[PDB]
């Protein structure tokens, strides 16, 4: 890899000036050199590492979603013939998203995920898992789609899981977790309801848990929590 | 588009 | 190049599709492939190569500008020695930013410029010449620097020739150099009192001529008379 | 930063 020859500790400085600069696909590439120095990533390395990835594919869905629209007024009646290109650049979108996210994932199983063992950690981790599978369904139609959206879930089920056991209702990767596995549940598993009930106990758990924490911890439990709540404004 | 983190 | 197999109408669709999916990355790549057709661009064609470059080239600057400040800041007296990763990755930049540049000033150089014989294309490609010269002069401290301090200047002030001979005082074209080449002046070459009469010059030339235009016309130009009132409002 | 088209 072309950052093999840099330290781990100036890949890390660097992501962090790469965020500065708003330079996102500097930032994912400086954080997978990173990772690939095969030590576990702290609290805040893991943060650089989802903060990085998840603007490069932010920028890649939210292409992919214009040029979709497009694709599909192109095949309305009464469209007329413009040929190939419309499919083919979303194909190129789609394609450079879909490397985004096996490499993410491949960061995940080489070997992120088997040598994390702290609940923090792990559940970091595989929320991450479930997220990547996630933007891949978003773009699935063959034969594996239904295995993609297995393999999202059952990673968001893992973390789940976990964080029920090892974690307080308020911890802002479980507020995370469960925020993005319940639009999993609206947007790709078509299981509103289930997304509804999810935001829905998410939120009231965290709620009655918010008298045990700090002023700072409020602040960031409280921040997920109202996007749990603007969630099921737009679902009910 | 509803929100994720 | 990568695009010579696309046909040079799909490259364009596919630039304007990238500009709608704000993917100018992609953008630029299509118009450098669509030029290197080795036909003349039209009207439309030259601002779509335009707006592809000068969106890629702006986010580079906008990095190189952050990252020059923190550069800056760890020369101070009492900061703390960091290493040589901020000049490194400055660099980084710089360097790709410079590619940008050359590439740009190397299709105008061939065959752009040549082929332009129509006031409206030889003094917007001049006018870009001179933007991307000046691009490079922002970044420039070495034995060359005064050298494309003057690339920039002659070629703006060809295209102002060219543009005071040929075009009437509201064109936008004209008006945009002129903007432009003021902005040369206060910034890159120490001359703000240059840059501010030609700033006044221009908008008052316009005023006078407003009258014969369209309220299309009127509109596009008084745009641009706008930008020139604001950077006299920034510098008086 | 003045503005440029
Ligand atoms: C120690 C560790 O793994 N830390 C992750 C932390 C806590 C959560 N956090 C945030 O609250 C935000 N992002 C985020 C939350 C949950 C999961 C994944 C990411 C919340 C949304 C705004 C940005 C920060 C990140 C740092
Ligand atoms: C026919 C030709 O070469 N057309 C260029 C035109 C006219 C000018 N124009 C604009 O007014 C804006 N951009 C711009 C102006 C002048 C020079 C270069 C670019 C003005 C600023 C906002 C965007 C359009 C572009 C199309
Ligand atoms: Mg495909
Ligand atoms: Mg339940
Ligand atoms: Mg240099
Ligand atoms: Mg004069």
């Amino acid at each position: 890899g072309a950052m093999g020859s840099m330290e781990r500790a100036s890949l890390i400085q660097k992501a962090k000036l790469a965020e500065q600069a708003e330079r996102y696909e500097d930032m994912a590439a400086f954080m997978k050199g990173a990772v690939e120095k095969g030590e576990e990533l702290s609290c805040e390395e893991r943060n650089l590492l989802s903060v990085a990835y998840k603007n490069v594919v932010g920028g890649q869905r939210a292409a992919w979603r214009v040029l979709s629209s497009i694709e599909q007024k192109s095949n309305e009646e009464g469209s007329e013939e413009k040929g190939p290109e419309v499919r083919e650049y979303r194909e190129k979108v789609e394609t450079e998203l879909q490397g985004v996210c096996d490499t993410v994932l491949g960061l995940l199983d080489s070997h992120l995920i088997k040598e994390a063992g702290d609940a923090e950690s792990r559940v970091f981790y595989l929320k991450m898992k479930g997220d990547y599978y996630r933007y891949l369904a978003e773009v699935a139609t063959g034969d594996d789609k239904k295995r993609i959206i297995d393999s999202a879930r059952s990673a968001y089920q893992e973390a789940m899981d976990i964080s029920k056991k090892e974690m307080p209702p308020t911890n802002p990767i479980r507020l995370g977790l469960a925020l993005n596995f319940s639009v999993f549940h609206y947007e790709i598993a078509n299981s509103p309801e289930e997304a509804i009930s999810l935001a829905k106990t998410t939120f009231d758990e965290a709620m009655a848990d918010l008298h045990t924490l700090s002023e700072d911890s409020y602040k960031d439990s409280t921040l997920i929590m109202q996007l749990l709540r603007d969630n099921l404004t737009l679902w009910t | 588009f509803p929100a994720t983190v």
